């Protein structure tokens, strides 16, 4: 038994989250174009802008979210933005392909399209395999939008400054989860489990990522080719 | 400093 | 007669100019693409952001540009990358369409598509008709790169430290653009001074144009398709 | 404050 207030949490996760991904991946045709010297940058510059701005409208309706600081906000957002859409594009990778496939082969991204982006196997190893146990895991949409909010709402990020208040938000999305799972995902007992293990993952991808965005942005001729959302988000202002 | 973000904040 | 020393900036222009203004336009298909709510600022913000690197690139083949401090550099380029920008644009500007057509149907640029960029028929009505009374004055080629280079070379820039070195410059390309004239262009007898007028014309142009940039840039939501080089260009910063 | 100006003119 899930609660009455437990499942309006999970009713308003699964609607952000549907109001903020489409799987028709039709606005990518208003990228940059990719080109497969680091060809692949603007077209994915552009990809992960438009992701932040995904992820910034999926947060504004997480239960009180909304309701912190607006410095919290930010905090939460410029720390976690990259693992939320590590996670999020786990819904358009491919066990079959080993690539993300958002329609159409010209969207379609293989690990070399990502290092044509400036980066290399040491956060592209890692990464790929994040993404296929992931998938393995056969998450229930339930508890994929979970996830990515128990990840945006984690309070040892730095520049939080209400720690007790957010830390309450992520207790109470993860006892939602782990009722969730055992209710209603059968054969799930050590679900809770993994999916804890996949954050801790997310803590070391972004680390690794973060590294190779700086080296990226102290080039200005491949920082000209960010946007100004992806270098305020991803960049170190405090 | 973050004014793309208080701006997407609503 | 023309100096040696005089068809030599001559050469040298006509070729800097050759070397950064493609008139296939095959480049304009990596912009994002144009939308025709301000639907056509993010593929006219990537053309501008393209045609101000080509005109660093011409800038840095005028002879002793280079040799300037790099302070005065990018002070003379702040100010003057708008006016070379709609000076440079006459070349694909079409009194039979009273469009700029960079090939095919999907770059021709209308008064309307320029609207939906964020800027008015205040700064719009002027351009036209300054891109028209410039049109008809049929420059050559080497009066055209010469108008370009003077332009740049202005010192009554704001933010000029070598006020003394760079009107010199700017004196020893008038004279080469009378001499042209005088020698080369047959019924130039008032080219010259038409031209003069064209640069304070540019003057009134930038001015409109800043401002509407301003009220731009003002706005996150706007400001956000701009690209890295624009906002740091056409920015206030000293 | 011209970070990509500096890059650009070599
Ligand atoms: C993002 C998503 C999707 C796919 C994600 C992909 C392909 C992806 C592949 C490798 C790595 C990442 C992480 C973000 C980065 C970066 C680039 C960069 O570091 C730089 F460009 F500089 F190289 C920067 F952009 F972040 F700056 C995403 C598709 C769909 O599932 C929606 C989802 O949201
Ligand atoms: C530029 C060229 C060409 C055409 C010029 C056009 C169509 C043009 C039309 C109207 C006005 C301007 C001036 C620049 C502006 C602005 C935009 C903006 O103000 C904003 F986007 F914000 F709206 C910013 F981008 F500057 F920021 C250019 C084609 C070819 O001849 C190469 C040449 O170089």
């Amino acid at each position: 038994m899930l609660s009455d207030e437990q499942m309006q949490i999970i009713n308003s996760l699964v609607e952000a989250h549907h109001k903020t991904y489409d799987d028709s991946y039709s606005d990518f045709v208003r990228f940059r174009p990719p080109v497969r010297r680091l060809s692949m940058l603007p077209h994915l510059a552009d990809l992960v802008s438009y992701s932040i701005q995904k992820v910034i409208g999926f947060a504004k309706m997480i239960p009180g979210f909304r309701d912190l600081t607006a410095e919290d906000q930010i905090a939460l957002l410029k720390s976690s933005a990259i693992e939320i859409i590590m996670l999020r594009s786990n819904q358009s990778f491919s066990l079959e392909d080993m690539s993300w496939s958002c329609g159409g082969p010209d969207f379609k991204y293989c690990i070399n399209d990502v290092t044509k982006a400036g980066h290399t196997l040491e956060l592209l190893e890692p990464l790929v395999k994040f993404q296929v146990g992931l998938k393995k895991l056969k998450l229930h949409e339930e508890e994929h939008v979970l996830l990515m909010a128990i990840c945006l709402l984690s309070p040892d990020r730095p520049g939080v400054q209400d720690h007790v208040r957010i830390e309450a938000l992520q207790d109470r999305l993860c006892d939602v989860l782990q009722a969730y799972i055992r209710i209603q995902h059968p054969g799930g007992r050590l679900l809770y489990a993994k999916m804890i293990q996949k954050l801790a993952d997310l803590r070391s991808l972004n680390e690794e990522h973060s590294k190779q965005y700086r080296s990226l942005s102290f080039q200005p001729e491949h920082s000209m080719q960010l946007t100004p959302l992806v270098l305020e988000v991803f960049g170190s202002e405090v | 400093k973050h004014k793309i973000l208080h701006r997407l904040l609503q």
